[PDB]
């Protein structure tokens, strides 16, 4: 939303590189995506 | 932030430091939802009971930072602001209703991996993702303890609560433009964000199309990590609307 | 109350005039 390429980060997602604490909001979703 | 680890780099690049011309000094936190405006809370500029209202020339903007306290030379950006916008009916008198204020900066800044920025929600993401128990994270380089600064760029990430536990912590009235966060003394887990904090992102990693998403502003909370009680954020969905409004009255 | 503001003391590193 509030961009076009908004939210989307150079050193993890356009990587697929994950963040080490990004798995504890996901799993909090009732395991996310 | 108040137990809280160390941000990696480029972890939040929409991280922004509201910095003092003279003293130089931080400020505030503030995010980048574009290459040319910011989205931080009304509180940082204008505090009247406190003689607080900053104006466009008492500040710098710097994005791309991780050291607190570093000139990073040939990382962060610093900016000038070309004008400050407040919500005209943002409650300084009594209990922070429409905290929130957009500043729109003299020159778009280039993105870099550094520098990105954040996603405004919408509706739907808003409904689905604001929900009691969801974490979301908080950054920024506030107190590390109610009563030093941290070295480099902070994290926490805290769940949703409920409604009326958020009612039942406070003296203070409690509107639809807020919501409030932290762990519950029972859960054992703590943190929140500290003065020095605010007007930070308190951001979302959406489930479904795993870009993040700006919910909340640090707002107020009454001491910090205290037992019992949680931090309050402006709801950016609720005033989405003025935000557009803005944006499309004058800039980008 | 309100966040407020945090980190006074100068401890900060001078920013480039250019800059400021």
């Amino acid at each position: 939303s509030g961009e076009a390429d908004c939210g989307l980060r150079p050193l993890f997602e356009k990587k697929s590189l994950e963040d080490k604490t990004e798995r504890e909001l996901l799993e909090s979703y009732i395991d996310g995506r | 932030i108040v137990e809280g680890s160390d941000a990696e780099i480029g972890m939040s690049p929409w991280q922004v430091m509201l910095f003092r011309k003279s003293p130089q000094e931080l400020l505030c936190g503030a995010s980048l939802i574009s290459d040319r405006w910011v989205l931080t809370a009304a509180h940082c500029l204008l505090y009247p009971p406190w003689d607080k209202n900053f104006t466009e020339n008492d500040l710098l903007v710097r994005i791309g930072k991780h050291s607190r306290t570093r000139y990073e030379r040939n990382i962060e950006k610093i900016s000038m602001l070309e004008k400050i916008y407040i919500h005209p009916r943002y409650n300084w008198r009594e209990n922070l209703d429409r905290d929130i204020a957009l500043m729109k900066l003299k020159k778009p800044v280039a993105f870099s991996d550094y520098i990105h920025p954040v996603c405004l929600p919408d509706r739907e993401t808003a409904a689905s993702l604001l929900q009691a128990g969801y974490k979301g994270r908080v950054t920024g380089w506030g107190n590390l303890k109610e009563t030093g600064q941290p070295s480099v760029l902070q994290v926490v990430n805290l769940p949703i609560v409920e409604r009326p536990v958020c009612k039942d912590s406070t003296r203070i009235r409690i509107t639809d433009n807020m919501f409030c966060a932290g762990y519950k003394p029972d859960e054992g887990k703590r943190g929140d964000a500290c003065e020095g904090d605010s007007g930070g992102p308190f951001v979302m990693k959406s489930p479904f199309n795993n870009r993040w998403y700006q919910m909340g502003i640090v707002s107020w909370g009454e001491g910090c990590d205290r037992d019992g009680k949680y931090g309050f954020y402006t709801h950016v969905f609720r005033l989405k609307k003025w935000i557009q409004k803005v944006i499309d009255q004058f800039g980008e | 109350x309100p966040r407020g503001g945090g980190g006074g003391n100068g401890d900060x590193e001078e920013i480039p005039e250019e800059y400021l």
